């Protein structure tokens, strides 16, 4: 997460979002692929403004 | 009288541009500064 935050002059936050959330993919195991450098890697970006 | 009032009146408003001045004005609804965000391999700036 990177944020920004500040506040408005009603007391509301208003914020400047960048979001990754990110995980690693697995294939077979029993196939040759899972000992070389193959991390299938699956990610989710996000980025607005929000307040 | 009127040597003495003409030359008071001229020789007294000479005896008396624009100066400078720093002001702040704060944003309540925007941010200043530019915004990035990426495309998977390209970086896009907003100003």
């Amino acid at each position: 997460i990177r944020v920004l935050p500040r506040f408005s002059a009603d007391g509301q936050i208003e914020m400047s979002l960048d979001i990754e959330d990110g995980n690693d993919k697995t294939p077979q195991s029993d196939t040759t692929t899972s000992v070389d450098a193959l991390p299938e890697v699956g990610r989710t970006l996000i980025s607005t403004i929000a307040r | 009288y009127v040597d003495m009032v003409v030359n008071a009146a001229t020789m007294m408003d000479k005896q008396n541009l624009g100066r400078q001045k720093i002001g702040v004005m704060r944003l309540n609804n925007t941010f200043v500064g530019d915004r990035t965000y990426n495309l998977r391999d390209q970086k896009m700036v907003i100003p």
